[PDB]
């Protein structure tokens, strides 16, 4: 959910 | 500017757990402690899975779906790794201030599971696998477990995959200097590819069973968030372990 998805598109 | 080169670059570095054998040694706080650490270790694949040439062509949904399927197998692996390096895997090397003494897996509470991750690090043992074999195996780990409905994008994930066992050839070559018998290494490898769902099987139950039935274990946000959104899709039978060899 929302914490993978936020790694997947931080940086 | 080789493609071996660049996932030697891009490989995390060895994490400490911070473990404090100050205080008394329960069960609860060791599989507290291994999850805390898991939890980072998986935030480090995910930062390394993002470094990998071709990995952010696929859709977004394959990205989280292929991270979700095999993050023990990966976990696992590199355990597996570490124990081979660090004790000729005679010890579950879990961090260089985590390291588990053969005597220490004489615990009721711990000796089966451990038994099943010492099993990992003697087929490094065993077929004496190299660095860049193994970093080439860890991607395909990655690439390994499935939705049986299918992917979002099939065609470009092909291609990874492709990409990626002509750089386990280029290993097993840098390896053993261009032998007539590479094909067996490659067999060999690929084999051991496959045994990994089952070597992993019964790891993820242990861990599914410990999340559900909280048997007082604490998990970080990061791996409750993958094993939820995993459990169900398991039970379903809604995956597809991609295998070799039939
Ligand atoms: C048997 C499972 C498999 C374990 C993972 C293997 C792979 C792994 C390697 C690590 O280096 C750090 C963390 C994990 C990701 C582990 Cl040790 C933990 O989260 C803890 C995990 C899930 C596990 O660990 C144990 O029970 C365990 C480890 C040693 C003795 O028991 C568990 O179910 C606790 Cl809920």
């Amino acid at each position: 959910n929302a914490l993978l998805r936020y790694l997947l598109d931080k940086d | 500017p080789t493609l071996i080169s660049l996932l030697e670059v891009i490989e995390p570095e060895v994490l400490y757990s911070g473990y404090d054998s100050t205080l008394p040694d329960t069960s609860t706080r060791l599989m507290s402690t291994l999850n805390r650490l898991g939890g980072r270790q998986v935030v480090s694949a995910v930062k390394w899975a993002k470094a990998l040439p071709g990995f952010r062509n696929l859709h977004l949904d394959d990205q989280m779906t292929l991270l979700q399927y095999s993050w023990m197998s990966l976990m696992a692996f590199s355990l597996g790794w570490r124990s081979y390096k660090q004790s000729n895997g005679n010890m579950l090397c879990f961090a260089p201030d985590l390291v588990i003494n053969e005597e220490r897996m004489q615990l009721p509470y711990m000796y089966d599971q451990c038994q099943q991750m010492l099993k990992i690090s003697s087929e490094f043992v065993r077929l004496q696998v190299s660095y860049d074999e193994y970093l080439c195996m860890k991607v395909l780990l990655l690439l390994s477990t499935v939705p049986k409905d299918g992917l979002k994008s099939q065609a470009v994930f092909d291609e990874i995959r492709m990409t990626y066992i002509k750089e386990l050839g280029k290993a097993i070559v840098k390896r053993e200097g261009n032998s007539s018998q590479n094909w067996q290494r490659f067999y060999q490898l690929t084999k051991l590819l496959d045994s990994m769902h089952e070597m992993v099987g019964g790891l993820l139950q242990f861990c599914f069973y410990t999340f559900v039935n909280k048997s007082s274990v604490e998990f970080p946000e990061m791996l409750a968030e993958i094993i939820s959104n995993q459990l169900p899709k398991f039970k379903a039978g809604s995956v597809k372990p991609l295998l070799f060899h039939q």
